[PDB]
């Protein structure tokens, strides 16, 4: 007996406070697309609530149109999470995007475990945002599998594994769009037959964001509103965005392409796949000094492309070769994780590694650092700050960093940011009393 | 081999050359149906102080030409040479057909000589040890992103009047790699700078090359052996650069113009990757 | 893994 909200909690610009206003006020700002070519388009109303079987809570769902602003749909997630876990909800401090392949993959049992246990960790010891596609083939399955036992191992608050899908490829699509915008319960029927679609949605997803744009059955048109919300909920939650590929296609390539070019951090997992091992090679003939590696040339990478991605132009392999060597050209934005050359529990470290090669200012390292209990990490960045002459960077972050440190409960960080010359008498509050 | 340039002349709002095949390029071949369009841009028909005069009669070709006292370089590096246009006195590009007469967006008549500055090192790991890829050892240029194409270019711009090679590659690589310019950085810079070797003198294929104004560049490499001094080198995009930035060598790289032609000779010259 | 670099890396 599920009682219909009437009423939600929006953030104001000024990110002090929440106003409450009702829900068909703020949902007017949503358009859809039904006319392939109608630009501006009519209001949506297909927003609401979705169960699915076996999960006893249910997912919300909203379809937007892809020329609609991000901050729109990061408010909307944001009075979702205020609604339903009050409004001191644990603030994201890492917004982990997971981009790969959709077809379904065979990866080593090893891996599998290694890239388990990291996700997990990382995101639980930082409350992330994991934002993946929607489909339930391939890494968002997988993905899926990975936060079930978040899912069930915790009780008061779960991480939203938001799915960023485009419409017009989703199963039971017509069922979504019948009906009035107070859509609480909805059964989705997964097993559905449905005629000029084929990809249902998975059930393990905790949101829904639907991107439509009047096509039907043409994948790709999600990529680019995916990667501006990203990057605004990263500006919002003043955290860093982190994109790890497995395997993956063409656009999975074309995405990580789009992620460095705007400066965010891309974690390629090698042995994963495909897409994921060309990135691999390419790093590893572009800036590995180890032995085994000498014997890489240009002619078995374009000869790999060309295997997997099977171009219809040699023009087209040469771009999509320009391309795998542009997303490489900057090392700091590209870790890659090896089984054969890393540790089993080392792909947080990875990702960490990779928070460190592109975060700007030492604090903010410091603060994540904390966050993935990696003392060793901190230590060895505050020792060479140390050494190379940057002490007043150190002096002017090591307040905030002590007392974060004392907030989420780590008294070794707080011997470290002591050890360093921080005086207990000289802490200052966060806001102005 | 043959280089065509695109149809649409960069900067000059839409205005397309006539369309060859590459099969019609060169000048031995005769083509009769060769009908270019006539276009200057707004920028060459102002008359700036670094852009030859509009009517090319009584200038000399093929020779070191003084303008103003100051000599420039208006001989091409073609081994058949400049031949002079009957009709108006406009010099004609020896290195093929563009399908544009005019000067278009190059300032000079005939060959307009550019100096580009490649600074080298060997790309090193932390370790000290030299990266070494398919039996050669790799090396790694500055590289500068230009502000009208962004395509990612050798620092590079056209040589002045009464200065040589050595004075153009050091004020463009001052003003390009490092925008602002000490002490020591300048000691290190100046014996960078002090061991300059002529790599090529070529002709470039640039896009906005016509057949009475085309680009022909001369190569200077300032490698750093022991790479202290390229080190020491504050990197950031200045002028018409938005960023700068060093890049490996290789063959697979998407460069502006003919670069890959001039890396190739650096690297030739060094026994590096390409 | 000495072993490894000392004769897998040398062929
Ligand atoms: N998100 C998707 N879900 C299901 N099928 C898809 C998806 N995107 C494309 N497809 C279609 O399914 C087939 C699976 O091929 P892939 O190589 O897996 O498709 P890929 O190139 O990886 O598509 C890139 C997509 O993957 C996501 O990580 C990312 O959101 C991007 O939209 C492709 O032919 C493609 O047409």
């Amino acid at each position: 007996q599920s009682v219909a909200a009437k009423t939600l909690l929006i953030e104001n610009e000024d990110g002090k406070g929440s106003t409450r206003m009702e829900v068909q006020d703020f949902m007017k700002r949503f358009h859809m697309h039904a006319s392939e070519d109608d630009k501006t388009g009519s209001p949506s109303t297909a927003w609401g609530t979705l169960r699915f079987p076996t999960k006893e809570a249910t997912a919300p769902y909203l379809r937007l149109s892809v020329n609609d602003d991000p901050e729109d749909a990061l408010l909307f997630v944001k009075a979702m999470l205020a609604q339903k876990y009050g409004e001191t909800y644990d603030r994201p401090s890492l917004i982990l995007s997971v981009t790969g392949g959709a077809r379904n993959f065979t990866l080593p049992p090893r891996l599998e475990t290694a890239i388990a246990k990291g996700l997990r960790l990382a995101a639980q010891r930082t409350n992330a945002w994991v934002v993946t596609g929607g489909t339930n083939t391939g890494v968002m399955k997988l993905t899926g599998q990975i936060m079930e036992a978040l899912s069930k191992t915790q009780s008061h608050f779960i991480p939203p594994t938001i799915g960023i899908a485009t419409y017009g490829v989703i199963i039971g699509g017509d069922d979504m769009t019948r009906g009035e915008p107070p859509k609480i319960g909805l059964e989705y029927e997964m097993h559905k037959k449905d005629p000029p679609k084929t990809t249902p949605l998975d059930d393990n997803h905790n949101l829904f964001l639907l991107v439509d744009d009047g096509s039907t059955n043409k994948f790709g048109k999600e990529i680019k509103f995916r990667a501006a919300f990203e990057n605004a909920a990263g500006q919002a939650f003043a955290a860093p965005v982190v994109t790890i590929v497995v395997q993956g296609g063409p656009g999975t390539l074309g995405t990580a392409l789009q992620a460095v070019r705007q400066g965010t951090p891309i974690v390629v997992v090698d042995g994963s796949g495909l897409a994921a091992d060309v990135l691999a090679y390419a790093y590893n003939f572009m800036h590995n000094p180890l032995t085994r590696f000498k014997s890489y040339t240009i002619d078995d990478l374009r000869q790999k492309v060309a295997q997997t991605f099977n171009p219809k132009s040699s023009q087209q392999l040469t771009n999509l070769l320009d391309s795998a060597l542009e997303c490489v050209q900057d090392p700091n934005l590209v870790v890659v994780y090896s089984l054969q050359e890393s540790g089993i529990d080392e792909f947080d470290d990875c990702i960490l590694k990779a928070i460190f090669s592109s975060q700007g200012k030492l604090g903010n390292k410091l603060k994540q650092a904390m966050y993935f209990d990696q003392l060793d990490v901190a230590k060895r960045a505050l020792s060479e700050a140390s050494k190379n002459g940057q002490h007043n960077e150190i002096a002017a972050c090591i307040n905030d960093n002590l007392m974060a440190a004392m907030m989420h409960n780590k008294p070794h960080f707080v011997e470290l940011y002591l050890g360093f010359d921080a005086k207990i008498y000289e802490l200052k509050p966060s806001e102005e009393v | 081999e043959w280089y065509v340039p695109p149809e649409e002349y960069p900067k000059s709002g839409g205005v397309k050359r006539y369309l060859i095949d590459a099969s019609m390029v060169p000048l031995s071949i005769m083509c009769p149906s060769y009908d270019p369009v006539e276009y200057t841009h707004p920028s060459v028909a102002a008359q700036p102080v670094w852009a030859d005069p509009a009517d090319p009669r009584k200038i000399k070709f093929n020779v070191k030409d003084e303008v103003n006292g100051k000599v420039v370089d208006r001989t091409s590096c073609h081994p058949s040479g400049i031949s002079i246009d009957s009709n108006t006195g406009r010099p004609i590009n020896p290195w093929g057909r563009t399908g544009m007469t005019g000067r278009g967006l190059l300032g000079k008549w005939g060959v307009n000589q550019a100096a580009d500055t490649v600074v080298t090192r060997w790309k090193r790991s932390p370790d000290g040890s030299i990266l070494e890829r398919d039996g050669k050892k790799v090396l790694e240029f500055v590289a500068i992103q230009r502000q009208d194409n962004k395509m990612w270019a050798i620092p590079g711009g056209f040589v002045d009047n009464g200065e040589d090679v050595a004075l153009t590659s050091g004020r463009e690589f001052m003003e390009e790699a490092l925008g602002m310019g000490s002490a020591e950085s300048k000691d290190s810079l100046a014996a960078l700078f002090s061991s300059g070797t002529i790599v090529a003198r070529i002709y470039c294929e640039d896009p906005r090359n016509t057949d009475n104004a085309w680009v022909e560049t001369t190569c200077v490499n300032f490698h750093d052996e022991s790479g202290r001094h390229a080190a020491r080198l504050k990197l950031q995009g200045g002028d018409d650069a938005e960023h700068a930035r060093w890049m490996m060598v290789h063959g697979g790289l998407n460069l502006f113009a003919s670069h890959r032609t001039l890396l190739q000779h650096v690297t030739s010259a060094l026994n590096a990757y390409f | 893994i000495s072993f490894r670099f000392s004769l897998d890396q040398q062929a």
